[PDB]
């Protein structure tokens, strides 16, 4: 599980640049 | 959701933005 | 300005940890 | 919002969970 | 130690707060 | 070795956050 | 204060990295 | 893919400690 | 100083993001 | 350099894609 | 401590080392 | 390059210095 918690850090380091001042949820499934 | 796209594969930023409010 | 979007790196990556399988809204000022 | 309230001061686990989902 | 215990699997906040001062 | 390395990063930063004021000390094994 | 806060997350990670298997103590002010 | 591109990111952030001043070029082959 | 290096060590992390494969070139001041 | 130009303002992903190689 | 001399300056990979174990 | 080299095995802060400027 370690694997995609490590993956998921990263998602969301990402999605904060991108999104920017829209912002986002973030939803894990 | 983005844990089963981005995480088996690469994302892009734009695929990225998808995601995003 | 620059110093808020460096915190907001940062809470980002508390609320991913904090929230765990809930998941989290992140919305900038 | 969580920046207004956490960036400004320090925020505990506790009060970021108020962010959570 | 920390590694053993939470690379092999996901520790929580919890877990992680035996490792601490 | 590189797994381990890039978990350990993720370990510690979330020490930072869980321990706070406390402090801790780092030994992987 | 924050600064001291955000100034601390990366000074784990520098401290990660130049310690290496020795590892490291962290005990904020 | 991803692991490389988790691994890579955590490469950047430490030449960024270990070359300082110095700079560096990030050419991924 | 500090605040410096706190924020190229985030533009390091966004250029890895932004650029890609192209990679990236980092030149401190 | 793009510490001047990106850490007195904030760069876009745009402005930040002028140091791409 | 590490806070006091190395968030009010810059240290150096050498200095860091004196907090490692 | 580098991803090779250091994403197969681990690189020290010593081998990491030879892809600095
Ligand atoms: C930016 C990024 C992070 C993690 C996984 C991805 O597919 C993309
Ligand atoms: C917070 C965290 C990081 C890395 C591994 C874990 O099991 C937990
Ligand atoms: C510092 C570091 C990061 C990633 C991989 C390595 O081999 C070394
Ligand atoms: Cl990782
Ligand atoms: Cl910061
Ligand atoms: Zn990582
Ligand atoms: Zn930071």
């Amino acid at each position: 599980f370690v694997n995609q918690h490590l993956c998921g850090s990263h998602l969301v380091e990402a999605l904060y640049l991108v999104c920017g001042e829209r912002g986002f949820f973030y939803t894990p499934k | 959701g983005i844990v089963e796209q981005c995480c088996t594969s690469i994302c892009s930023l734009y695929q990225l933005e998808n995601y995003c409010n």
